[PDB]
């Protein structure tokens, strides 16, 4: 999430027998690290 | 014409007035970014009750 430059990153990580994709339940994220960058933007990429 | 870069002559046995001074010049700007580096600060003692 981008609140005025500044980048809050979040994650959650935990074991699943999830079949394929998703699984059923309710999870909260919890904070990982605060980016104080600032800047824009407009797209995105994945790495493999 | 002429080779515009001149060498300074270095030897301890110069006059004190021509010792070189190694010059280090901090700049100063406050830009419209957000504000990073700041004084230092100052912890106390923690009391209760």
């Amino acid at each position: 999430k981008n609140i005025d430059g500044y980048f809050k990153i979040y994650s959650k990580h935990t074991p699943i027998n999830l079949v394929r994709g998703l699984p059923q339940g309710f999870s909260a994220l919890e904070p990982l690290v605060d980016l104080p960058i600032g800047i824009n933007i407009t797209r995105f990429q994945t790495l493999h | 014409c002429y080779f515009p870069l001149q060498s300074y002559g270095f030897q301890p046995t110069y006059g004190v007035g021509y010792q070189p001074y190694r010059v280090v010049v901090l700049s100063f700007e406050l830009l419209h970014a957000p504000a990073t580096v700041c004084g230092p600060k100052k912890s106390t003692n923690l009391v209760k009750n």
